[PDB]
């Protein structure tokens, strides 16, 4: 299994990913993964139990929710796997990961309606199910709400921070993981998803295929801030309360630790991966 | 200590907020529909609909749930 970067997958690639999205939608499994991670979205708090947001296992987490998610995708065609959105390089409208044969573009200014590619609603093949805000066509509004992605300078500064989290382990911490996710500093994650706007704005954001794209690289940071820090490791490491701590199980799936996840070489690869 | 509560009609809708899914202690309603949001630990808030994007009181966090859902009715979480 080999991750790659979205803007190098050939024609037969784009096309053999997009139909085992819409078949994971057609048979019902995709709003599944949209409704767990709303759930997880509104009862992760600052001052509660925290563990696929705002904590130190916003990584892990993720990653063991992705590796669901292209089990499914192998699950209706074995040869797809999930591509990665490098948001630092492919920053405009006009990168062909928008393209109507592919993820589709921006949405129109008066509703935010996405209306090219395969994930508009004029298409018939996405509902939009799990929802919030009750309309039911998916919808975009690219650099509507902030102004600029985040440049390669600024994800390098956020790379060379040499502590994985920090006490008090959530959306105030210092530290790689809450500057990767965005709560504190430049902001990386959290400033895609307010980029991109229309469902990826709010808990139902894997309501939008780009949504895996996204958390794919946000992955392949991790991976990079360890070739960065070999020395440094996932914390905290035993009896914190309301966190997961490495060697403690992760809700939903309660069969799985940070420790199961820190390597991802177990799991698939990527197209590049620089070395230490 | 809460934040204050409030009632104002703000781009056509009514938004409500007052001291009281997670256990948080504050509820903010947009035409009589709960809006669950939630309160980070620098003071700032989110809203289901506008997660990533903190802003400074729950009244902000209402109004811009109304500012995204461009007239629509919210569901019930
Ligand atoms: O966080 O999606
Ligand atoms: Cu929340
Ligand atoms: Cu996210
Ligand atoms: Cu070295």
């Amino acid at each position: 299994t080999v991750r790659k970067n979205q803007a190098t997958l050939t024609a037969d690639e784009k096309r053999r990913f997009v139909a085992a999205v819409l078949e994971l939608k057609r048979s019902g499994r995709y709003d599944e993964f949209v409704r767990t991670h709303n759930e997880f979205i509104m009862s992760d708090t600052d001052s509660g139990e925290r563990t696929g947001h705002r904590s130190p296992s916003f990584l892990p987490w993720h990653r063991r929710f992705l590796l669901d998610f292209e089990q499914a995708l192998q699950s209706v065609d074995s040869s797809v796997t999930l591509p990665y959105w490098d948001w630092s390089a492919d920053r405009t409208v006009r990168a062909s990961l928008w393209a109507p044969d592919f993820l589709g573009g921006t949405g129109r200014s008066t509703d935010g309606r996405v209306m090219d590619g395969p994930f508009a609603a004029s298409t018939g093949n996405w509902p939009i199910n799990v929802r919030v805000d009750s309309r039911t066509y998916l919808r975009r509004s690219l650099g509507g709400s902030v102004a600029e992605l985040p440049t390669r300078a600024e994800v390098e500064s956020v790379l060379a921070i040499s502590a994985y989290d920090l006490p008090p382990y959530n959306s105030a911490s210092e530290g790689f993981r809450n500057h990767l996710e965005g709560w504190r500093g430049v902001n990386l994650h959290n400033r895609v998803h307010v980029w991109v706007g229309g469902q990826m704005a709010t808990g139902v954001s894997p309501n939008d295929p780009v949504f895996w794209l996204h958390h794919a690289y946000v992955d392949k940071l991790w991976a990079e801030w360890q070739r960065r820090h070999p020395d440094s490791a996932y914390v905290p490491t035993g009896g914190t309360p309301d966190v997961v701590d490495l060697n403690e199980t992760m809700k939903p799936w309660n069969t799985v630790r940070p420790a199961d996840l820190l390597d991802h070489t177990a799991y698939y690869t990527f197209d590049a991966l620089e070395h230490h | 200590a809460a934040p204050e509560s409030f009632d104002e009609v703000y781009k056509g809708r009514r938004i409500q907020g007052r001291p009281a899914e997670h256990g948080g202690g504050y509820e903010v309603f947009v035409d009589g529909v709960q809006l669950h949001v939630m309160r980070n630990a620098d003071g700032s808030w989110i809203s289901v609909v506008s997660h990533y994007d903190p802003v400074p009181t729950p009244r902000a966090a209402a109004r811009a749930a109304v500012d995204e859902l461009q007239g629509a009715p919210l569901l019930p979480f």
